[PDB]
C-alpha cells in the first residue's frame, strides 16, 4: 500500500515514460499515492467535498498554458518586476519577511530579489550555462501588468469548472493565482497553507507529498509568531528524531504532477513538493481560495484542523497579551510542566 | 470561543 | 534571614510563651517572616497597597470575638446548618464539588456533612473523649440564621478601620465572612484564592506559611477543570521531586497568628495553614473582598498574578472550545512538545 | 485580549 506515487506513467505516441524513480529524492517515511481521478469521476467530487487530496488528470483547467515556456513568457509576460528567491541549498525554506522582527536571530536560507522576467532567464541561463551550484525560484502572483497574451491566455483557463468549484464547495473569493517557476531539483519544504488550493501542472514535473492536518505532532511547525510560521521544522533530508520523535510516525500521501494535472490540495494539508531531478525547469500555476466559512452549530468532536486553528489563535492571543511573543513558549512551559504533561 | 475556532488566509506568497 | 515565623512570643502577665517550635511541622523548604506590625505604622499600609502580606497586631478587627469559644458559640450561634470537614488525615484538601463531574476518577480525602452547632461539638467532644484519629474541619459562612448576641458581636467588629481599607486598596464589595474552627494539628493545603483576605485569628494559635504569585512553577497547581482547582499538587509531607522538581526552589513567607492578629494574605498568593500540634481548638473569621478592577491601561511587564489570570483563562477556553476539559491537557501538549520546550 | 487578564472570584469555601 506505500506504492507512493505509483509507477511512472506512459506518455502518449509510446514516447516512454515521463519520468522515473531516480528523479524522486529518498526519505525516511512511507507514502500511499493520491488518487489520479476524472473530474468527471463521482469519487473527484467525493474527495474535494471531503477536503482529501485528488489529482485531476483531465479539467484542461490551464489549458492555454501548456504551451508556456521561458522564451514565451520573456516574449509577453510584461515589464513588471517578478519576485525570485534565491538560494545556495536545495530546500527554499519559506519565510515571513513582516515576522523577522520577532527572531533577530534567524538568518534567511533563501534571499528574495525582485527583477525583470528577461532578468530571471538570463541569470538562469548563466548558472544553467556555468553550471553554477546556485539556484533560482520564481515565486510571483500574477497581477495588471501582465502581457497581452498572458491576459489572453488567462482567459482561456477553464472558469466553467473552477468557479462551480468555488460554488459548490461554498469557499470563498479566489485570493490568487501565484506563478512558480522552478529550477530542476527544487524543494519547497514541508508547510501547510490556510487556504484552498488547486494546483494546475504546467511544465515539467513535480512530486508532492501531504500529510493530513492530524499529523499536526509528526511535523513540528515552528511557533506561530516566527517568520517560518505553518513551516515543518524537521529536516526532511537529516530528521532530528531526537527533538522530533513523533516524525517516525509520519505518513504521507504522494502523486507526480505532469503538464495538465491539477492538484487538489485541501486547507491545512501540509505539502512538500519537488522538481524532479534533472527534469527541467517546472511550471505551476496555483489558485488560492478563501475556504468555506464556519457553519451554524459546530458539531463535535471538532476535525483537525479547527484544532490546529484554535492552537494557532491561543499562540496568537498569548502573542498580544503577553506584549512580546517571546515570552509565549515560557507561559505555555509554565502552564503544563507538571500540570498536564 | 468559536471566535476560537475561525481561521485567517496566509500562504506562501 | 530564614528566621521562619520568629521567636515565640512573650505572653502578657509573664504567662510563658504562646506556643513553641515543637507544635511546627517540619517541611523541606526555607520561609522567611512576614512583619508582624501595628496598624498606626507606615509600613504596614505600604505593604497592603504593594500587596504583599503582613500581620496587623492591633486592628481590634474582631475585638468582640475574643471571647468566642465552643460553648459560647454553641450558646447563641443560631440553629442553621453548618458545613463540616471530616477526615482521615490531617490534611483537609478543598475539592470543588461542581467539578467533581469532570473528574469521575477522584476520591474524595475530607467528606462534608451538615449540622447544628451542637452537633459539631458534641461528635468534637466523642472523639475528644475516646480519643480517636478522626479529624473535623467547621467552614461555614455567617449567614443570617445567626444568633442574637453573634449578631451583636458581629457589629462590634472594627468596620471603620476595615471599611476604609476596602476604600484604600479600591477593592471590590466583601464577598463573606468565613467562620473556621478547627482541631490542633489540621492542616490546609497550600492553595491560592482569587480574592483579597483578612484573616482574623480569633481562638488558639496558627501557622500561616505563604508563597508569592512568581512562584506558580514551584508549586504546580491542579488544571483548572480539577476539582482540586487552584490547590498545590504538592504533598509538602512528601514532595515528589520527580514530577514537582521546581517545588526544590520554593521560598515562603511564614508567621503564627494568634488571638487579635490579622493577617492579610494578598489576592492569588499562595497559603498553607496549620493549627498548632497539641494547640487546641482555633477559631478564625476571615474576610473576602473582590480585589480592585483592571486598571485603564494594563502597563509592562506583567505582574505575576495576571499571567496566572491568564493561564486560567485559556484553560477555561480550551476547556468549552474543545468541549470537554479532559481534551485540554493533550491539546496544549501538542502545542509545546518540539515547539516551545 | 485583556478580556484575558480579567479575573473571577473563586476561594475555599
Ligand atoms: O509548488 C511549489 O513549489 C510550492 C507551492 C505551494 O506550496 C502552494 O501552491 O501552495
Ligand atoms: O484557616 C484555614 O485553615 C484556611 C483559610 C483560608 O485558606 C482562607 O481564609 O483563605
Ligand atoms: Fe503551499
Ligand atoms: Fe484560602
Amino acid at each position: 500500500v506505500a506504492s507512493g506515487s505509483g509507477e511512472p506513467r506512459e506518455e502518449a505516441g509510446a514516447l516512454g515514460p515521463a519520468w522515473d524513480e531516480s528523479q524522486l529524492r529518498s526519505y525516511s517515511f512511507p507514502t500511499r499515492p493520491i488518487p489520479r481521478l476524472s473530474q468527471s469521476d463521482p469519487r473527484a467530487e467525493e474527495l474535494i467535498e471531503n477536503e482529501e487530496p485528488v489529482v485531476l488528470t483531465d479539467t484542461n483547467l490551464v489549458y492555454p498554458a501548456l504551451k508556456w515556456d521561458l522564451e514565451y513568457l520573456q516574449e509577453n509576460i510584461g515589464n513588471g518586476d517578478f519576485s525570485v528567491y534565491s538560494a545556495s541549498t536545495h530546500k527554499f525554506l519559506y519565510y515571513d519577511e513582516k515576522k523577522m522582527a520577532n527572531f533577530q536571530n534567524f538568518k534567511p536560507r533563501s534571499n528574495r530579489e525582485e527583477m525583470k522576467f528577461h532578468e530571471f532567464v538570463e541569470k538562469l541561463q548563466d548558472i544553467q550555462q556555468r553550471g553554477g551550484e546556485e539556484r533560482l525560484y520564481l515565486q510571483q502572483t500574477l497581477n495588471d501588468t501582465v502581457g497581452r497574451k498572458i491576459v489572453m491566455d488567462f482567459l482561456g483557463f477553464n472558469w466553467n469548472w473552477i468557479n462551480k468549484q468555488q460554488g459548490k464547495r461554498g469557499w470563498g473569493q479566489l485570493t490568487s493565482n501565484l506563478l512558480l517557476i522552478g529550477m530542476e531539483g527544487n524543494v519547497t519544504p514541508a508547510h501547510y497553507d490556510e487556504q484552498q488550493n488547486f494546483f494546475a501542472q504546467i511544465k515539467g514535473y513535480k512530486r508532492c507529498i501531504l500529510f493530513p492536518p492530524d499529523q499536526f505532532e509528526c511535523l513540528y511547525p515552528y511557533p506561530v509568531h516566527h517568520p517560518c510560521d505553518r513551516q515543518s521544522q524537521v529536516d526532511f533530508d537529516n530528521p532530528d528524531y531526537e527533538r522530533f520523535p513523533n516524525f517516525q510516525n509520519v505518513v504521507g500521501y504522494e502523486t507526480v504532477v505532469g503538464p495538465g494535472d491539477v492538484l487538489y490540495i485541501p486547507m491545512y494539508w501540509w505539502h512538500h513538493i519537488e522538481s524532479l531531478l534533472n527534469g527541467g525547469i517546472t511550471i505551476t500555476v496555483n489558485f488560492w481560495y478563501k475556504g468555506a466559512p464556519t457553519p451554524k452549530r459546530i458539531e463535535y468532536p471538532l476535525k483537525a484542523h479547527q484544532k490546529v486553528a484554535i492552537m494557532r489563535n491561543i499562540e496568537k492571543m498569548l502573542g498580544e497579551a503577553l506584549g512580546n511573543p517571546q515570552e509565549v513558549g515560557p507561559l505555555l512551559n509554565t502552564m503544563i510542566k507538571g500540570r498536564y504533561n | 470561543l468559536e471566535d476560537l475556532i475561525n481561521s485567517h488566509a496566509d500562504v506562501n506568497a
